[PDB]
């Protein structure tokens, strides 16, 4: 999961 | 003084959403919010924005809610809170749109709101002082630092870089505008  | 309505609600909506995620797990929480990953859920409006309120990490939360506080805050009391409302709706859905472009749909987390709050408080400061609201010194350094981190992947997590780049650019062009 790629985080903002 | 405090947050107004909307920095209150939208820290609220992160730390249910946060809290819902440790109980169920993020897997669950993201089959619900995350960006349509099927064609099935492509009229589901609401993905389109509510991967803004998904976070994976404590370190990740921390510093969204905090630079989303303070600018956000900002924001909402010297120009109202429906810019607010404005710059969250367009920097979650164009940096969403980007991420998933790049990198699939996949991710969470208000960062890309955060950059344009950012780009957005600073270009506003510069181009039209007349407004009120600037990005002072010692935070322009902290936030260029956050964003070289993000960058170069310097937390050791992994980042939605286009949710980062596009946030940026819409408080920039949003700014823009504004200054006119």
């Amino acid at each position: 999961v790629r985080h903002a | 003084e405090r947050a107004g309505p909307v920095t209150w609600v939208m820290m609220i909506a992160c730390v249910v959403v946060f809290i819902a995620m440790q109980i169920l797990g993020d897997q669950e929480v993201m089959l619900w919010l995350a960006w349509p990953f099927d064609p099935t859920l492509k009229f589901e409006f609401w993905r389109y924005f509510t991967h803004a309120l998904m976070h994976f990490s404590l370190m990740h939360i921390l510093f969204n809610l905090l630079w989303w506080w303070y600018l956000g805050g900002a924001v909402e009391k010297r120009l109202g809170s429906g810019k607010l409302i404005v710059i969250t709706l367009i920097s979650a859905l164009l940096s969403g749109y980007v991420q998933q472009k790049f990198s699939g749909p996949w991710f969470g987390g208000l960062s890309g709101v955060v950059y344009a709050l950012m780009g957005y408080v600073w270009l506003r400061g510069e181009r039209d002082p007349q407004s009120g609201i600037y990005l002072q010194r010692g935070l322009i350094i902290f936030a260029l630092i956050w964003i070289v981190a993000g960058w170069f992947d310097l937390f050791g997590m992994s980042m939605a870089n286009g949710a980062h780049i596009a946030g940026l650019a819409v408080g920039l062009a949003m700014a823009f505008v504004d200054s006119l």
